[PDB]
């Protein structure tokens, strides 16, 4: 497989392939990391993640 | 939920119960903010009033992270029809904002052409609530979560006795004695990726309860995606 099809495109969350090369996007409550490929929690309890705190 | 395991602090913390006038719990739902709720549009002839509570997961005792939510503008899809269940989705908005906490968090709304590819072709899902315990049995006081397996399109036509949509979805097992029930309806079915929940089905109808050859159907949450980015805005 090829990009967003190969490991999703190393994102933690949204993969689009935005001119072959990968593009990330995340969901709300969070903001992408300088690295443009991880998801960053804004805030305490965001959503998806299990509040096992 | 018809056998399955309960939700442990934490696990489950997008579950939204609905609560008719006489504080029982009809219905499921799942957090999508902290002023939205997602849950089927058919929960909303149940009763003539509702409203919504969070951090539940015993109906006897009081937890704790328990807090009821009025219901201010309800939205409802204008193509839901009752004889086939068909655009089976509801959005409610709430008076007050949720706080979110431990056993009380948002799921995530997906992006709709990442989650087919990705989310749909995943193994199986999470499906949650306080529905029966039997198809003939009674609604559990326990909050109870379900791993169930996607199910080909193909073969979930064929074991329906009713008609199955574009907008909805087979999920869970063939004749392992194990399924979401009534009072699970409108209730969250996620599906994990990367240690992350995101919302992909509700919980809308089956023949019964737990039937050999027969399977959950959901409301395919993604045909909706642009429908709930509207609402979530007035
Ligand atoms: C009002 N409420 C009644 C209970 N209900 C049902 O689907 C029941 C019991 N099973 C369930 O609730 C579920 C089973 C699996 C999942 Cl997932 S939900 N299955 S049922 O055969 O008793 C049933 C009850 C009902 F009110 C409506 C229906 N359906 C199914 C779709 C076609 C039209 C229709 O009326 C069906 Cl099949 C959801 C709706
Ligand atoms: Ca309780």
């Amino acid at each position: 497989r090829k990009l967003c099809s190969l490991d999703n495109g190393d994102c933690d969350q949204f993969c689009h392939e935005e001119q072959n090369s990968v593009v990330c996007s995340c969901a709300r409550g969070y903001t992408l990391a300088d690295n443009g490929k991880a998801c960053i929690p804004t805030g305490p309890y965001p959503c998806g993640k299990q509040t096992l705190e | 939920i018809v056998g399955g395991q309960e939700c442990k602090d934490g696990e489950c913390p997008w579950q939204a119960l609905l609560i008719n006038e006489e504080n029982e719990g009809f219905c499921g739902g799942t957090i999508l903010s902290e002023f939205y709720i997602l849950t089927a549009a058919h929960c909303l002839y149940q009763a003539k009033r509702f409203k919504v509570r969070v951090g539940d997961r015993n109906t006897e005792q009081e937890e704790g992270g328990e807090a009821v939510h009025e219901v201010e503008v309800v939205i409802k899809h204008n193509r839901f029809t009752k004889e086939t269940y068909d655009f089976d989705i509801a959005v409610l908005r709430l008076k007050t904002p949720i706080t979110f906490r431990m056993n009380v968090a948002p799921a995530c709304l997906p992006e709709r052409d990442w989650a087919e590819s990705t989310l749909m072709t995943q193994k199986t899902g999470i499906v949650s609530g306080f529905g029966r315990t039997h198809e003939k049995g009674r609604q559990s006081t326990r909050l109870k979560m379900l791993e169930v397996p996607y199910v080909d399109r193909n073969s979930c036509k064929l074991s329906s006795s009713f008609i199955i949509t574009q907008n909805m979805f087979c999920a869970g097992y063939d004749t392992k004695q194990e399924d979401a029930c009534q009072g699970d309806s409108g209730g969250p079915h996620v599906t994990r990726f990367k240690d992350t929940y995101f919302v992909t089905g509700i919980v809308s109808w089956g023949e019964g309860c737990a039937r050999k050859g027969k399977y959950g159907i959901y409301t395919k949450v993604t045909a909706f995606l642009k429908w709930i980015d509207r609402s979530m805005k007035t």
